[PDB]
RNA sequence: GCGUUGGAUUGUUCACCCACUAAUAGGGAACGUGAGCUGGGUUUAGACCGUCGUGAGACAGGUUAGUUUUACCCUACUGAU
């Protein structure tokens, strides 16, 4: 296949390329992987028995360029981030979570929506 | 000579009509607000 | 009221009761609307409640093209009898009360709307205003 | 080029504006968020105007304007004709208009060459029409909906009609607009493509709620 | 402000004084008052009414 | 404190749907209220049916017709000297 690019939507601004979005093999479902597990204040009980969606709702990048100044001024655990040339959110950052729309806790990364956010293909239009 | 709009990919006719069939299968419902037992 | 609506309306004088059969203004295939309810209407003990221009009713076909009657369905008034005053001074009225099948977002059924259509119908929906030819 | 906005909380921005390549017009709603649609893609070479023609805020459905001419209907006072007047380039010539059919944006379809016209309009507007915008005029329907302004917006670039339309008519849409023309949709698939989005030769505004192969096909034949 | 035209009679309709009356073929007719208005209901003919301005410029 | 609806069927209270609405809460005041109204129901006399009775007749069963009177007095209230 060939290369894609993902951007934002309500701005007309490049966001991300591709050479990303590890696919992380989003379902084994045993018995609680699939399952949003909401624990209680005691007893590790567990009340919320939701099955997780199908589609992959979020894109899995890498830190970027554009990246590295808010990284660098105040950091903290968790938070949000958005487009420079706009101010809508795109979504946060972390290390310790904000685990999939699927669910799954991972390696510490950078998320990415794709609500209000869509992906084009680098190179020409198919043109039908 | 269009294009679902949804997915995007099926050209579909001029007949009157919305998008895909799949998209219309998967996403929309109209047997909505009934228990089946 | 504000079904869809686009603002808030002046209070037009109120044209057309339930009851009242206005004819149909857009190629939906009715011919004439039964006005059943008014959405939005205050409730007074023996006030049958009324319609005005640019409301959107509740509204039943009483002829033509059989998939479409025996059925509740919304209509929004684009033309009354009743002389209403507009703030600007003038005083006018339509020769026949029409009204048009929309859902309930206020996005219309039809395709054009035959005959004129009121200023205060007009702007308040953003579909009327794309389907009809003459405004007043 | 792709931009998504709302005037209130609606997605019909062709209802609300009239966006053209000399000037661009718009109505008095509030909404920075609407207005920056506009101004934050727009250098100064087009002036953006706030204006309501006959008190009306659905300005986009009753002027017809050109490149090079402005049509207002009968109903325009002389109030808001004058602060369109002392608000834009004098290459345009803002004419008033007086026949039946109110809705201009409605009844005519106009790029800077071409002008689709609803069918029964009257006989002398449209050499009114060559006289202010230089432009010839065909008199079809685009697909029976004889309110061709607004379930067909267009450009020089492209066109974009409502997916009513038969094969065999978007040939001769291009024939004889000498433009090439998609059955698309628009605004989660309102067909009054018209009215659900406004077009420049740059700059294409849509409703908030439109998807990307929505966008992915305005974006692909109006800049070509 | 713009001050405008009784249809039938010919009189200068001030602000906030007759009516309008907007016809099923889409033309726009103004009253100065309900006797112009009701002569106009009533089908009459503005050139046989001897008191509009119709009259008097057949008449000469 | 302030509101608590518009209808289809039924004499109906009750019930039941339709629809709007912020909501269509429950009750009382001689089961509020007929010199306030109406008279659909019930409840006289006419008549028909069905069942019962030998019969005259019965039915809390069905059906259709069937006069609704007075304030000028005292108080109360509303206004007025
Ligand atoms: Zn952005
Ligand atoms: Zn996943
Ligand atoms: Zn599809």
């Amino acid at each position: 296949s060939k290369v894609t690019a993902v951007r934002c939507k309500k701005c007309r601004t490049k966001l991300a390329l591709s050479t990303s979005f590890i696919a992380h093999d989003p379902p084994s479902k045993e018995s609680s992987e699939g399952h949003f597990i909401k624990r209680a204040a005691n007893s590790h009980r567990i009340i919320d028995i939701q099955e997780s969606q199908a589609n992959c709702s979020h894109f899995f990048i890498e830190p970027l360029k554009w990246m590295q100044p808010e990284l660098q001024g105040k950091q903290e655990l968790e938070g949000k981030f958005s487009c420079p040339g706009c101010s809508s959110k795109v979504g946060g950052y972390n290390w310790k979570g904000s685990r999939c729309s699927c669910g799954k806790w991972v390696i510490p990364a950078i998320h990415l929506q794709t609500s209000k956010v869509d992906q084009f293909p680098l190179q020409s239009t198919a043109l039908p | 000579t269009l294009l679902c709009c949804n997915c995007g990919t099926p050209i579909d006719g001029s007949t009157g009509l919305v998008m895909c069939y799949d998209c219309i299968k998967l996403t929309v419902d109209i047997t909505q607000g009934i228990p089946r037992e | 009221s504000g079904n869809g609506a686009q603002g808030t309306k002046f209070r037009i004088s109120l044209g057309l009761p339930v009851g009242a059969i206005m004819n149909c203004a857009d190629n939906s295939g009715a011919r004439n609307l039964y006005i059943i309810a008014v959405k939005g209407s205050g409730s007074r003990l023996n006030r049958l409640p009324a319609a005005s221009l640019g409301d959107m009713v509740m509204a039943t076909v009483k002829k033509g093209k059989p998939e479409l009657r025996k059925k509740v369905m919304p209509a929004i008034v684009v033309r009354q009898a009743k002389s209403w005053r507009r703030r600007d001074g003038v005083f006018l009225y339509f020769e026949d009360n029409a009204g048009v099948i929309a859902n309930p977002k206020g996005e219309m059924k039809g395709s054009a709307i035959t005959g004129p259509v009121g200023k205060e119908c007009a702007d308040l929906w953003p579909r009327v205003a794309s389907n009809s030819g003459v405004v007043v | 080029m792709a931009t998504r906005t709302q005037f209130e909380n609606s997605n019909e921005i062709g209802v609300f504006s009239k966006l053209t390549n000399t000037y661009c017009l718009v109505a008095v709603g509030g909404s920075e968020n609407f207005y920056s649609a506009f101004e934050a893609e727009l250098g100064d070479a087009i002036p953006i105007v706030h204006t309501t023609i006959a008190g009306t805020r659905i300005i986009g459905r009753m002027t017809a304007g050109n490149r090079r001419g402005l049509l207002v209907p009968t109903q325009t006072t002389d109030q808001e004709l004058q602060h369109l007047r002392n608000s834009l380039p004098d290459s345009v010539k803002i004419q008033r208009v007086e026949e039946r059919l109110s809705a201009l944006g409605n009844v005519i379809c106009c790029n800077d060459y071409v002008a689709l016209v609803h069918p029964d309009i009257d006989r002398e507007t449209e050499e009114l029409i060559s006289d202010v915008l230089g432009v010839e005029v065909f008199r079809q329907t685009i697909s029976g909906n004889i309110l061709v302004g607004s379930y067909c917006s267009l450009s020089n670039q492209g066109g974009l009609v409502h997916p009513q339309t038969s094969v065999q008519d978007q040939e001769e849409l291009s024939s004889l607009l000498q433009v090439p023309l998609v059955a698309g949709t628009v605004n989660r698939g309102s067909s009054v493509v018209g009215a659900g989005m406004v077009v420049n030769d740059y700059l294409a505004v849509t409703g908030l709620d439109t998807t990307a192969p929505e966008l992915s096909v305005i974006e692909s034949i109006f800049r070509l | 402000m713009k001050v405008e035209i009784d249809s039938f009679s010919g009189a200068k309709i001030y602000p906030g004084r007759g009516t309008l009356f907007v016809r099923g073929d889409s033309k726009i007719f103004r009253f100065q008052n309900s006797k112009s208005a009701s002569l106009f209901k009533q089908r009459k003919n503005p050139r046989r009414i001897a008191w509009t301005v119709l009259f008097r410029k057949h008449h000469k």
